[PDB]
């Protein structure tokens, strides 16, 4: 009755080449009837969430043939064709033995692959701010602690590009300073620290 | 062909009351049986209720943090689904959605946003800085609403520009920042419609 | 939710709407029905139109006359007592066209000597192709880059002499002129479309071959929109000379299909020309449909007995095929239009096959006709002749007669009685049956087709009416003075003979379906007589209560704003009032004068009601107003100059502050008391550096008209200091024209009309669609163009004196560019029009090239032609080129 | 009396004297040996072949275009086999004048 | 022998010439013969 | 793709047992629920029985007339089906076919004939006491195939089927019969 998607979360995808996401679930559906009570759901950018699949692979009409299904009943696994534009968003796996449904699920991000591209780091002395940019793939630790309030914001996937930038602030309010930033990346060595 | 459209949303303080409308047309009504889910403004989607049909007749079932809380009604002459709001709560403002079927979730709608809080339409500040280089900073605090807008030389440069999305202060405002880039005469110049301000600013190293 | 007992009926439903959804695609591409648009036709006798063609059918006549003579044909040595004579023909008559020696090369983009090469089959098609778009009510300009396959049947023959021996005049162009593959690439490449072209030769089927493959394009989804015919036209006696050896030619040159006297098919020519989309694509866009085309087939009589000789079991075949496809049973279709060549042989086998096919299962006896007996047998213009003919009975609800149809052929059996001859017209109403009929063509190879024509749906029933009292514009334009001419005269005349009509619903048929020519006359009717009066005096050639004007290369407009003048301002009535946009247009701004001042729309017409502080903010207001109203209509400006005050308005217009926002600014004090040129610094200058510290005409007009933009819209009540503008665009480079937005006494819409009008004129491109966004009119049949023909026919120093040195220069220039292009009249070629639609290629630029620089002793790049695009330019560089 | 279509790509050329100036062996065969539409009867009626017999002429590329109207024809299903080609011949030297 | 996926025909348009060739639309011609025989421009080793 | 080839049949005295066995081929034979039907001679069709899926146990429903007469066993190694005649009296007698689906009819494979009682040959124009089961005629040697009107035969009290022919013309016939078992030719000819 608990099932996570356990497919790469990030999945890096380029166009042309397919793909595929795991499914993996708990003891199998395989209900008396002969199906299997899988269904799979995408959600754009902004816009609303549509279906895909549902039991089986029976895609239903106005998804492009490019998407396919497959899978036993503890080992369901959708198939991509070659991949396009767009496509980028979160995809949902649904079960239906158990009708009351509470959340869908983490589910796995996709987006565009990019290479290991160093972030930058930078600071604002004075209610203070730390921010970075392009430091593809996601990703970046932020402990001040010269902690335990903080406050920041990521932007989208740089379309241009497709490198993140972050921002990050600290939580201050007035004269109460009497005196560290760093952030690591996977695609960096030991984080570097500015610290006012 | 099926169209579902939504109405009823906006900004509405803690404890008041709502109804949303939502509106088939296209099939025949009676069968199908409606569902209401709701997604938080930056988190995934939670069932929210799911009314049956009179043809099993049945009613909802709602789940925790909303039984009790507000109810449901559905009509039949003109296929038009209401959801109740009594004592609205802070945590609920989110986008709310109303989609066909109970248990495939077909076709869905187009969203409302429904917020709730308690405040008013404030003037933002600026605080900006260069400290030495380069992604120059002029941030934005303590504005409300959301709807804002910013420039840089008077919405000259727009090459690299990475204005961040806002976020909740836990004031209930909100704060901005816009960094381009300058590996060197440059000003920041910011709008904010709702409380009609014009603020443009000089910042130096 | 109850397990097993819900949840199974959603993934049901689910289930069921994707099948549903599955069989109606694939029932929706394999048969779905193709609908017909447009018409043309070109047929012996009289024949210039569909409606004569059918005024012929009715009257039931033949346009069978004799040889012609215009082609130079010998007509002396064609026959003899004997007939085995080498070189004698046989027929002594036939329906020939009268118009293949003529031709207008001018109005498409091709020298003379190049048209002197053209073979009359795709010289006719060029003038089909047009037509028949104009008639549909598609202005041939819009289809740019679009799918639009094409598709023609014709025959190869021969035109002029053989390659190898070449000509004088005519040697680089003998191929693209007489080859058969380039009958459809002239087509794309004149209207540039992009869709598939080809051509096919299949005999006397190929009409129907090229409509059958048109048809399989559309289904496919390949293309959205095709274009199907076929045309024959022989200049030489050589194949009647080769028919008469066999002797298959009637001596007279009639047909008499099923009749006892059969002799021969004899001979004619002639041309056709369909348009087809689908049903679906067709109701959306609102296209005309006349009717509908279901289902084609195509077989081959293979191993029959002989070459020529037909087989009867091909046709049945293909007949049941036909109706199978379809899926319509036989005894569905009233009449059958035949083959009818009327030759000893061939009717008794086609008479059997078709009682085989049909008249075994019928109830209703069979009508039966054909159309070769009025004009004869048209080679591979057949086929479609027939279709036309039938859609155009079959709309008419009147079935046509046959000639020399009163002795029925012995050797055909006619005891069963399910086929009855079309002796007599035979009424055709409407019913609950749908009508249908069917048509066929052989021809010698073995090849054979045929088709099935439904009647249109009767859904176009249900159009609402409703009367006005604003007038539209009235216009028209043509090629040249007398193609004016010729089309106001043709338009007059065809509004005499139809009376009753609506000025609205002529104002949009002509407003949308006809090309932005560059030879433009306007003007604004008041009554069905009045406007003929003016359409008199405009055929006469003296422009009175119209505007006429000639511009090309000219589409961009400039609104310029002057200070004071129109201070009577009584256009208050109306306007906001009465017109959308104004009304819309004036709240804003008036709300903007709220804060200081109060005066919102209403206190404008209360201060009229019949000091420049107030006087300013509604001039700003009337600006803004007329403005919006004028980028609403279509119009937009290049560019934008103010006065002293008209820089705000200037700003306003440019985005330098908002809509109403700038009023209550740069007017925060209230009364003191787009790229565009600043007046105050004589440069171009962007919205964002006006500000508050912002708050030489001959040099700015000059300066703009320098930079390409050659006219003025002066928005105001009143035209004010015009003059000035015009004489110093007379004094500078090419005239200027200017054009006052209203005339100050003159409130009434028809001010605002005939400005539109005069903008027209002036070759300001203005959208129609806005201007008839909604008035309750429709389409109605107009005349085509009156193209200009003339008879084509090929046969088998001093030192620096003074600038009189450069109108020498001039002259001598046009007279090498009227040699090279082979223009016999070596007086006059067009000054301001550029090389590439003078049909000016590389093998003419080369030879110009050389021309000129023998005749003058200087080098001379081989792109220049690029670079001096006219004939002034050219002349301006190389007189600059001395010493 | 199987269907099977034929396709073939030409582009016509000029083999013997004009049609007017008929010589003593061959009169009546003059057009029928010439003209392009015969080329596939021929082949339709010497084989017995009941199919569409096209011959279409698209310049350089009638042989692809041809193939592509061939491929089009059986993958609708209205004839069970196909033949595609094409064929160029120069008689006389006014082709390269 | 082999296999044929699918093909395309178009036309050249409105160009500088009669004779003159378009650039653009041999673009579209290839693109519209590869998205119809269902391929990506990756599964292509050798062109004739 | 899909076909269940049934076969097994033949001839029974009254009170005996025997069996029929249809053949699952291509589908998943697991899930779909068997069934057979009855068609008598010169009527219309009855229920016999069906079994149940496994999803669903092994329950089988013999409708009435039967009780326990004959029962039906599934097999899922090689998927066949059998249905177990015993007992059969008289006019149990018929065409019976074996279908898929326990609700909805599918595909409904092909059906077999069986026979009951006890007789023994005879030998036969009525051409009448007879039990093979088919007889043939070859009207004229062979020669007249005009106004033929072979009628099918008909049970009588104690089986012994008869038939009949005839020709008609308003102005030399041998009729003639044929017995497969027998081979009883007695031709003759006829004057009324």
């Amino acid at each position: 009755d608990v099932v996570m998607t356990q497919s790469p979360l990030s999945l890096p995808v380029t166009p042309g080449e397919p793909a595929s996401i795991s499914c993996r679930s708990s003891q199998s559906l395989l209900h008396s009837n002969g199906y299997n009570y899988l269904d799979w759901y995408l959600q754009k950018p902004g816009q609303s969430p549509q279906l895909l699949i549902y039991l089986g692979s029976n895609r239903a009409s106005g998804v492009p043939d490019r998407f396919s299904g497959s899978g036993s009943g503890t080992d369901f696994t959708l198939k991509i064709s070659r991949v396009e534009a767009e496509d980028v968003g979160v995809y949902y796996c649904m079960q239906s033995l158990q009708t009351p449904r509470l959340t869908f699920g983490p589910g796995t991000k996709v987006d565009i692959k990019r290479t290991v591209a160093a972030p930058s780091v930078f600071i604002f002395p004075p209610s203070v701010v730390c921010l970075l940019n392009n430091f593809y793939p996601r990703g970046a630790k932020v402990q001040w602690k010269v902690s335990g309030n903080s406050q920041e914001s990521v932007t989208e996937q740089d379309s241009k590009d497709s490198t993140y930038s972050l921002s990050s602030t600290l939580t201050l309010s007035k004269a109460d300073y009497e005196k560290a930033c760093e952030v690591t990346h996977q695609g960096l060595s030991s984080p570097v620290t500015k610290s006012f | 062909e099926v169209q579902l459209v939504q109405s009823g949303g906006g900004l509405v303080q803690p404890g008041r009351s709502l109804r949303l409308s939502c509106t088939a047309s296209g099939f025949t009504f009676g069968d199908y049986a409606m569902s209401w889910v709701r997604q938080a403004p930056g988190k995934g989607l939670e069932w929210v209720g799911f009314i049956r049909s009179k043809a099993y007749g049945g009613t909802t079932e709602y789940a925790a943090s909303v039984k009790g809380r507000f109810t449901i009604s559905r009509d039949d002459s003109k296929s038009i689904a209401y959801l109740q709001m009594n004592s609205l709560k802070t945590e609920d403002t989110a986008v709310y959605y109303c989609t066909r079927g109970g248990t495939l979730f077909d076709y869905w709608g187009q969203g409302t946003l429904v917020t709730v809080s308690s405040a008013s339409t404030k003037g933002p500040s600026v605080f900006p800085l260069a400290p030495s280089s380069a992604a120059l900073g002029c941030l934005v605090k303590d504005y409300f609403p959301e709807p804002v807008t910013v420039s840089w030389n008077s919405g000259a440069l727009t090459s690299g520009v990475h204005t961040f999305p806002a976020v909740l202060q836990s004031s209930g405002l909100y704060s901005l920042s816009s960094v381009v880039t300058v590996p060197s005469t440059y000003i920041c110049n910011v709008n904010h419609k709702p409380s009609n301000t014009k603020v443009d600013k000089k910042v130096e190293p | 939710a109850s397990t097993d007992s819900e949840k199974v009926a959603e993934y049901l439903r689910r289930a069921t709407l994707d099948l549903r959804a599955a069989r109606q695609r694939i029932r929706e591409l394999e048969g779905e029905p193709v609908a017909v648009v447009a018409m043309a036709c070109r047929l012996p006798g009289g024949v210039s139109t569909p409606e004569e063609f059918w005024e012929l059918l009715s009257e039931g006549r033949d346009a069978v006359a004799g040889l012609p003579t215009d082609r130079g044909w010998d007509l002396d040595s064609l026959f003899h007592p004997d007939p085995t004579r080498s070189g004698t023909a046989h027929q002594r008559g036939g329906g020939f066209l009268t118009e293949a020696t003529a031709f207008d090369p001018a109005f498409f983009g091709m020298s003379p000597r190049e048209a002197l090469a053209v073979d009359p089959q795709q010289r006719l098609m060029l003038e089909l192709s047009w037509e028949v778009l104009e008639r549909a009510g598609i202005p041939p300009t819009s289809l740019q880059a679009s799918p639009t396959g094409v598709f023609v049947g014709l025959i190869p023959q021969e035109y002029g002499p053989r390659l190898a021996e070449g000509g004088e005049g005519v040697e680089g162009y003998l191929m693209t002129g007489t080859t058969t593959s380039v009958a459809s690439g002239r087509i794309a490449y004149t209207l540039g479309l992009e869709g598939p072209a080809i051509s096919v030769d299949t005999a006397c089927s190929s009409s129907l071959v090229a409509v059958h493959l048109a048809c399989q394009s559309l289904r496919r989804g390949e293309s959205s929109l095709a274009m199907a015919g076929g045309v024959t036209v022989m200049p030489t006696p050589g194949m009647l000379v080769d028919f008469s050896r066999m002797n298959s030619l009637a001596p007279d040159g009639r047909c008499k299909a099923f009749s006892a006297g059969a002799n021969g098919f004899g001979m004619a020519e002639g041309a056709g020309m369909l348009l087809l989309e689908r049903l679906s694509d067709a109701r959306r866009n609102g296209h005309p449909v006349l009717a509908v085309l279901r289902g084609t087939a195509v077989n081959s009589d293979g191993a029959s007995n002989g070459l020529s000789a037909p087989n009867g079991r091909a046709q049945v075949r293909v007949i049941q095929q036909a109706l199978a496809e379809s899926g319509l049973g036989p005894a569905d279709i009233d009449a059958v239009e035949a083959h009818g060549t009327g030759t000893r042989l061939g009717d008794p086998i086609e008479a059997r096959a078709l009682f085989e096919a049909y008249g075994r299962d019928r109830e209703q006896p069979l009508h039966l006709g054909s159309v070769k007996s009025n004009l004869g047998h048209t080679q591979a213009a057949a086929g479609v002749a027939g279709v036309i003919k039938m859609v155009l009975a079959m709309r008419a609800g009147t079935l046509p007669r046959t000639l020399h149809a009163s002795e029925r052929s012995k050797e055909i059996d006619w005891s069963s009685g399910a086929i009855s001859l079309l002796d007599e017209p035979e009424p055709w109403p409407a019913g609950a049956r749908p009508r249908r009929a069917g048509v066929s063509s052989f021809g010698i190879s073995g090849t054979n087709a045929h088709a099935i024509i439904e009647e249109a749906p009767q859904v176009v029933e249900g159009e609402r009416v409703e009367a006005g009292d604003v007038v539209a514009p009235w216009v028209l334009s043509a090629s040249s003075a007398e193609g004016l001419r010729a089309q106001a005269a043709r338009l007059a005349a065809h509004l005499r003979e139809h009376p009753g009509q609506d000025p609205r619903d002529i104002a949009y048929s002509l407003a949308t379906g006809r090309a932005a020519l560059p030879h433009r006359a306007a003007f604004a009717p008041v009554d069905e007589s009045a406007a003929l009066r003016v359409l008199d005096g405009l055929a006469t050639g003296n422009a009175d209560g119209a505007a006429v004007g000639t511009s090309r290369a000219q589409q961009r407009a400039v609104f310029v704003f002057p200070g004071q003048g129109w201070q009577w301002a009584g256009m208050a009535v109306d306007l906001l009032d009465t017109s959308p946009v104004f009304a819309a247009a004036l709240r804003e701004c008036a709300d903007a004068l709220e804060p200081h001042l109060d005066f919102e729309v209403i206190p404008f017409l209360r201060a009229e009601a019949a000091r420049v502080d107030v006087v300013q903010p509604v001039m700003f207001a009337v600006m803004v107003s007329l403005a919006s109203m004028w980028r609403a209509h279509g119009v937009e400006p290049a560019a934008v100059i103010g006065h002293s005050q008209g820089e705000i308005a200037a700003a306003c217009v440019a985005g330098a502050l908002s809509l109403d926002d700038a009023a209550r600014v740069v007017a925060l004090r209230s009364r003191v008391i787009v790229p565009f040129f600043s007046t105050v610094t004589g440069r171009w200058t962007q919205p964002d550096e006006l500000d508050a510290g912002y708050w030489r005409f001959a040099d700015a007009v000059r300066a703009l008209a320098e930079q390409g933009y050659r006219t003025f819209l002066e928005v105001s009540a009143h035209p004010i200091l015009t003059a000035a503008i015009e004489e110093i665009g007379d004094g500078s480079g090419a005239d200027l024209s200017a054009i006052h937005s209203l005339r100050r006494g003159d409130g009434s819409l028809a001010d605002f009309g005939e400005a539109l009008s005069r903008a027209f004129a002036a070759g300001v491109a203005v959208d129609w669609e806005s201007v008839h966004l909604g008035t309750g009119a429709r389409r109605v049949p107009l005349p085509t163009y009156p193209f200009q023909r003339e008879r084509v026919w090929l046969e088998p120093l001093a030192s620096l004196p003074a600038p009189e040195r450069e109108k020498a220069l001039f002259e001598l220039v046009r007279s090498h560019a009227a040699a090279v292009l082979g223009h016999a009249s070596a007086e006059r070629v067009p000054a301001d029009q550029a090389f590439a639609e003078l049909g000016v290629d590389s093998l003419s630029a080369l030879e110009l090239r050389n021309r000129l620089g023998a005749a003058t002793g200087v080098r001379l790049p081989t792109t220049t032609v690029f670079d001096h695009p006219d004939v002034r330019t050219l002349a301006a560089h190389l007189t600059s080129e001395l010493g």
